């Protein structure tokens, strides 16, 4: 019997042999600790990029930003992150302000639901709303 | 043993001594369709934020 | 300790049996997923 | 023995095999003939699988060198004399990219 | 009691591993057990002269 925790919450005579002597003089070139450390960096999986999916309620989760500005915004801090990366003041490799005029790009953002409608109003809102101009009461007065 | 050695370019080679028994498993075959599908999740996962 | 089914360097004798186990053997961590030992160093 | 350096470690009391150059698995018993590098690259492995039977086995072997520089030991004649110590030294010092 | 359930006990024709789905869910049938074992991937890497 064993039990295995969860990650994630849920729905609720002699014997010296003549060999094993142990003389080690051999130094890893490259090292072993400098190859792990950078392996380790990418072992790492790719990050998740959820913005502009439906959530639990059905509210379409992220910003309401449009989404060419949001295509901006994403590059600046890319570009920013790798100036961090190489510890200098500004990057050598920019995902920003290059010689490409990429105006009509597109990135995922909250502002627009599966419909192709705006986000200006929840779903959970707009279905509260219509289902609430129908509904009967008791008889008065 | 093959995998690996055949990934490694020929610079090493890899054995893993193992005793008969049929009783382990060891699930890691899977098709190349299922990789391709997965590859293209990965791509669509992208969506162009950098 | 030796385990001569993989030449590693071991300690104890319940770690061999541990280790042979890994091998198949029966035994006369769980928590390893894979192990990998050189042949040019102890490492 | 060439580049195929490989060990099938032996089962229920059968002894160890070692691969021949010409495809035939061998016990470790005979003679021998390695090229040094084959050797300097797989150091650790080779002195914990070979150096009990050349101790005390019946396995010799011969590396080949070409040239290498030596140390001479001198000893009495009318005294035992057991040269086993300076070999295993010699052995569990070879690196893949050094020898004494 | 619904004996049609209890098929293997109460028909003495029907073989040992027979099952009437999708129609009836039989309460009482075979089952096997097993017990494998998950050894780690284990690896010797020996190096090319």
């Amino acid at each position: 019997m064993k039990r295995i925790p969860r990650k994630t919450k849920g729905k609720s005579p002699a014997t010296t042999e003549p060999g094993t002597s142990n003389r080690e003089q051999y130094k890893a070139r490259p090292g072993i600790a400098s190859v792990q450390r950078a392996t380790e960096s990418a072992e790492m999986p790719m990050k998740n990029n959820d913005e502009g999916t439906p959530d639990k309620k059905g509210n379409t989760k992220g910003d309401l930003v449009n989404e060419h500005s949001e295509a901006k915004d994403e590059a600046d801090e890319a570009t920013k992150k790798q100036a961090k990366d190489t510890d200098k003041s500004k990057a050598q490799v920019t995902y920003s302000d290059t010689g490409i005029n990429n105006a009509n790009e597109l990135s995922r953002s909250g502002n627009v639901d599966n419909e192709g409608g705006s986000n200006q109003k929840p779903m959970s809102t707009r279905i509260a709303e219509a289902t609430s101009a129908i509904v009967s009461k008791h008889p008065a007065r | 043993e093959w995998a690996l050695t055949e990934c490694a370019q020929g610079y090493v080679t890899v054995t893993s001594p193992y005793a008969p028994s049929v009783n382990r498993l060891m699930p890691y075959r899977i098709s190349n369709a299922e990789r391709q599908i997965s590859q293209i999740i990965r791509i669509m996962n992208i969506g162009n934020n950098a | 300790y030796q385990c001569h089914v993989c030449s590693a360097v071991l300690f104890s004798p319940l770690d061999l049996d541990a280790h042979v186990a890994s091998h198949g053997l029966h035994g006369n961590i769980q928590r390893h997923i894979t192990e990998f030992i050189s042949s040019w160093q102890n490492h | 023995f060439g580049r195929d350096c490989r060990i099938s470690f032996g089962m229920n009391g059968a002894a160890p095999m070692i691969r021949d150059e010409t495809g035939l698995m061998v016990p470790f018993e005979g003679n021998w003939i390695f090229p040094l590098a084959l050797w300097q690259m797989n150091t650790r492995y080779f002195n914990q699988q070979f150096d009990a039977w050349i101790k005390t086995g019946e396995l010799r072997i011969r590396i080949e060198m070409g040239a290498y520089p030596y140390m001479l030991h001198y000893y009495d004649p009318r005294q035992y004399a057991n040269a086993w110590n300076l070999t295993s030294a010699w052995l569990e010092e070879i690196t893949p990219t050094s020898i004494p | 009691i619904p004996v049609e359930r209890y098929n293997i006990l109460t028909n003495p024709d029907a073989p040992p591993t027979q099952i009437q789905l999708p129609e009836v869910v039989d309460l009482y049938n075979v089952v096997t057990r097993y017990a494998y074992e998950t050894p780690p991937i284990t690896a010797v890497v020996m190096g090319v002269p």
